[PDB]
């Protein structure tokens, strides 16, 4: 947690429905977006920590 | 605080002008149908 790892991801076609749809995950939400809109939107950047 | 107003974050549509809804209706985020069941991708329409 003091020092996470830092993931670009760019120029690709982000698909998280099977992100969404997982029961494999303890909780997933979304603040800025929608989390059904997430297929729809796109983002310049994406960082995953 | 006051909990008794509430207002509704959770719906399928935008509304049509001039409208109520007081449907009480647990709204399905996910793909699994909820059948009156609040809990993962089924949450209550309504935010206090």
């Amino acid at each position: 947690v003091y020092a996470w790892n830092r993931k670009r991801i760019s120029n690709c076609v982000a698909d998280y429905s099977v992100l969404y749809n997982s029961a494999s995950f303890s909780t997933f939400k979304c603040y800025g977006v929608s989390p059904t809109k997430l297929n729809d939107l796109c983002f310049t950047n994406v960082y995953a920590d | 605080g006051n909990y008794n107003y509430l207002y509704r974050l959770f719906r399928k549509s935008n509304l049509k002008p001039f409208e109520r809804d007081i449907s009480t209706e647990i709204y399905q985020a996910g793909s699994t149908p909820c059948n009156g069941v609040e809990g993962f991708n089924c949450y209550f329409p309504l935010q206090s």
